[PDB]
Formats: structure tokens, sequence, C-alpha cells
């Protein structure tokens, strides 16, 4: 609990912080050992893990698909594709500050929970903020160039690292957007299967 | 481990013995340059296992670290073992162990570091025909 | 998977399926390489977390070969496809050197009607194969020049007579 | 990007002059034009 919710908080559960489809990562309540503060902090903390194997989830299941073999991007195809390969990389330093948590604590034998809470307590907002991000792709079926818009109507997000996590996955995007355009404006030719880059 | 590196001292034994045994008057001219070729790289597969032997004297040396040394010499005793057993199995003498390796360079011709050791056997076995 | 990998393309039917057999080879020695070099001795999550950019990787060449497969030109075809179809992603230089390799030999035959006009064929992996004379039978790269090499080497071997 | 440009222009540049010679050879040796 001290290196098993590193364990939980790197996306492997354990039947402490027992995984369930529904509550996520989810402690167990009853322990004669422990008290309801603390379990209280663990909850608070297990909000983060819970939204990260639902990342790495969506992350492994959706990379739009695999080696693709009815498409629409995540479900198979490209500009959901890119947006992902975004998304692991926004989530990068979630990764790096729990390995510089495993060096402190190999390094003092007895640090607190408060001192894990105030160091993770940066991606304690960005977690929920690009939640909404992924959610709405997923439920209005955001087919190809329209998932360009969802991110930049929420690029005017007013959280700043927020407005800069989502710009470095329009940015990436972006990138895909550009690579169909100098095949259709310089050879003269599209390269779209089911995907769309705004000329038929 | 050890069962994984044990193939480069398996084509080791029977590359020593196919120029031991065709050395002998019996195999012609072209034969006898087949094997003469080898041994120029039977002479860096030991320079290897000497300098990682006086490096194993220091104890800088590990079972991993002897395994990625050998990576090379596990090719080129291979493609020597191989032209072998090819000159041995079908009785190759003249012109008919100088059409073999001629073959052999055409089956490795994009490796370029197989093509290239096989160049230089077909080469050094067209001197006397 | 890499198990797996060893037991599929350990041998040196098809000529083209040999070369690109002896080109996952060329591969396979790399993530021998890339491992055992940098870690004497780390941590449990540095190896999950490094294996990880990498092994899925390793998972997506599982579902390109088998572990049913075609041969010569399809099979150098269904390869050319596999690359238009996941280009801007990571996986372009690993499967574009595979195919850079895997069209070797059919360069090599195609390169005998340009130049010697000696037709080679083993196995049948060629396109085409062999008063009136004109009797060699011929029926992915563009058309403007597939017939083109037909007539290209017709050429030449009437004049060879 | 996928142009197929490392094989058709080492080929091109010989496919004409195997063509123009071999008309060419029609032509001036074995008298097409005169039958």
């Amino acid at each position: 609990m001290i290196h098993e919710l590193l364990l939980a908080l790197s996306g492997y559960p354990g039947s402490i912080f027992t995984w369930n489809k529904r509550s996520g990562l989810q402690v167990s309540q009853d322990f004669p050992f422990l008290h309801p503060s603390e379990t209280s902090v663990l909850n608070r903390l297990c909000r983060l893990g819970t939204d990260y194997i639902r990342f790495t989830e969506f992350i492994e299941q959706y990379t739009g698909h695999v080696q693709q073999q009815q498409g629409q991007g995540g479900l198979h195809g490209i500009y959901l594709r890119a947006f992902c390969t975004g998304l692991d990389s926004v989530l990068q330093p979630y990764r790096q500050a729990l390995l510089d948590l495993e060096q402190e604590f190999l390094g003092d034998p007895h640090l607190s929970i408060s001192h894990v809470n105030y160091f993770l307590d940066q991606f304690q907002l960005l977690f929920p903020s690009v939640m909404v991000v992924v959610e709405q792709i997923k439920s209005q079926k955001i087919h190809g160039c329209q998932i360009l818009e969802t991110v930049y109507k929420h690029s005017c997000g007013g959280l700043p690292p927020v407005r800069s996590a989502l710009e470095k996955i329009l940015a990436v995007c972006h990138g895909v957007m550009y690579k169909q355009l100098s095949a259709w404006m310089l050879h003269g030719l599209l390269l779209d299967q089911h995907e769309e880059f705004f000329i038929k | 481990l050890v069962h994984r590196i044990l193939p480069v001292a398996a084509s080791y034994s029977a590359v020593t013995r196919f120029i031991e045994e065709k050395s002998s008057f019996e195999y012609g001219q072209v034969n006898h340059a087949l094997a003469a070729a080898m041994r120029t790289l039977v002479k860096e597969h030991l320079i290897l296992v000497s300098q990682l032997e006086q490096l194993h004297r220091q104890g800088l040396l590990s079972l991993q670290k002897l395994w990625f040394y050998i990576q090379p010499a596990m090719r080129t005793m291979d493609i020597l073992a191989s032209l072998a057993t090819s000159v041995d199995k079908g009785e190759c003498l003249g012109g008919s162990t100088l059409s073999l390796l001629h073959d052999r360079s055409f089956s490795y011709t994009g490796d370029s570091q197989a093509q290239e050791l096989c160049l230089y056997l077909t080469k050094a076995a067209s001197a006397p025909y | 998977c890499y198990t797996r990998l060893s037991h599929f393309s350990l041998q040196p039917k098809g000529l083209v399926f040999q070369a690109f057999t002896s080109g996952l080879r060329r591969y396979l020695q790399y993530y021998r390489a890339c491992v055992l070099s940098t870690p004497p001795t780390l941590s449990l999550l540095t190896i999950g977390f490094l294996f990880k950019k990498l092994g899925r990787q390793l998972r997506y060449l599982a579902e390109l070969c088998g572990v049913a497969f075609p041969t010569g030109v399809k099979l150098l075809s269904y390869l050319y496809q596999e690359a238009l179809h996941n280009c801007s992603n990571e996986h372009y230089p690993v499967l574009l050197s595979l195919l850079k390799t895997s069209c070797e030999p059919y360069t090599r035959f195609i390169h005998d009607w340009v130049y010697s006009g000696v037709f080679r064929d083993a196995y049948g992996e060629f396109m085409i194969q062999v008063k009136l004379y004109w009797t060699h039978g011929y029926v992915v790269f563009l058309k403007h020049i597939a017939h083109d090499i037909y007539v290209c080497g017709k050429t030449i071997n009437l004049l060879k007579l | 990007v996928l142009m197929k440009r490392s094989i058709t222009a080492p080929l091109a540049a010989h496919i004409s002059l195997v063509n123009k010679a071999a008309v060419d050879y029609f032509f001036v040796e074995l008298h097409l034009e005169a039958h």
C-alpha cells in the first residue's frame, strides 16, 4: 500500500485495491488495522488509478484497431489512431513522476500518503479533464476530422496545464491531417479509406 | 543458455574436419582450394575466444556478455559448415565444387555479410581451375 | 511470440518467401541486440515501461505472419498493401525495410529481360512462364510498365535468334 | 508517399533504346519498307 499503491497506480491491480469494472480501483473498506480516514485518502488516490487503467485499456483496445486486418476510427482507422499516439505521450509524466516516487521511497523508509498526495495532486486535475475529451469521441461516434474540432473546442480550456496537454494532441493529429493534404494538394491523389480529409 | 550457445561449437567441429579431409591429394585441384580459403576464417574465431578468455581473467565477463560477443562467429562458422557439408554430401570435385559456390553466392546477395564470405571463397577456389 | 517467430522463420515454398524469411532474421537480431545491452540490474516497473513501446510492435508482427501465407507476386503485393495500410504510424520503417529486401530476387528476375534476356524461373514466382513464337503467357505495381516489361523481354529474345 | 521511382527510372531509359534499335534494325537491315 506503499508499494502496492504505486503498483495499482501503475495500472496493475491487486486484491487490496480490488479492480472492479464498475467501481474501478476499490478498497474493500473493512480492515481492522487501518481505519476510515486513510481509506478516504486511498479512495481519493484510486480515482487517478481508475482513470489510468481506463486510459490504458482504451489505448490498448482502440489503437484504431491493431493491423486493421466496418471502420470509423477506434472501430477501424487513422485519425483516432493519431489521438491515442498523442494520448500515451501526454500521460507519460504521470509514469515518470511515479518512478520518481519509487526512488524517494527507496531513499527513506517511512514517507506518508500526504507526501504522495501532494506530489500527485497535479495529475489529480489533468486526468478527469481529458476523460471528457475521450468520452465525447466515444459517445457521438466522432468520425475522422471532427475529432480535430472536438479537441479544439476544449483547447479553449482554462486550466493552463489542460490547455497545453490538449494542444499537444491537436498538434499530433494535425500531423496526419497535413500528411493527407501533402498527398492530394501535391501529387493529386487522395489516400483515404473511410476516413476523410474534407475533399471527396 | 549454453544450449543456445553450443551451435557455434557444433558448427566449428564440422569445419575443421572438412579442411582436414579435403586437403588430401585425391580431392583434385579446386576442393583443395576451398578448404584452403576457410582457414583465415578459422583464425578470427580463435582470436575472439582468446581475447574473451584474457578478459575473463579480469572478471569483467558474464555468460550474457559472452553470448552477446559471439554473434558474428555464429553466422560465419555456420556458412562454412553449410559449404562443408554441401561439398561432402554431394561429391564435388573440380568443376562441380566450382558450381555450388557460385550458387551460394546467388543465395546470399542482399545480406552483404554472408555474400562477401562466399564471394571470397569463390575467387579463392577458382584459382587452379 | 519471439519463440513463435524463431519456429516459423528458421529455414534458409518460394524464393521470395526465402528472401522475406532472411529479412526477418535481420530484425530479430536487432531485437536481441537492444535487449541485454542497457540494463544490468534495473527496477521491475522500468522493464514493463521500457518494453511497452517496443513489445506491442512485436505482437503486431504476429498478426503479420501466421503466428495461409501467400508466395510470389501475391506475397510481394500483399506486403505492399500493408504499407499504405498503416503508413504514418511507427510501423513504416520496419515494414519498409522488410519490403526493400523481400523484393530483392524479384528485381533480378526483372533485371534479366532488360539486360540479358535469359529468362530465369525456379518454381513459378514470376508472373510470366514459358511461325508464331510468341506463346510466353503473361496473365500492386503500376500497370503502365507491367505490359511493357513483357515485350521488352521478347524483343531481346527475338534478337538472340 | 509511395513513389516507385527507384525501379522505373533505371528501366525506362533502356526500354526506349531497345525498341528504337529494334525498329531501326528492321528498316536499315532487313528492308521492311521494300517488302
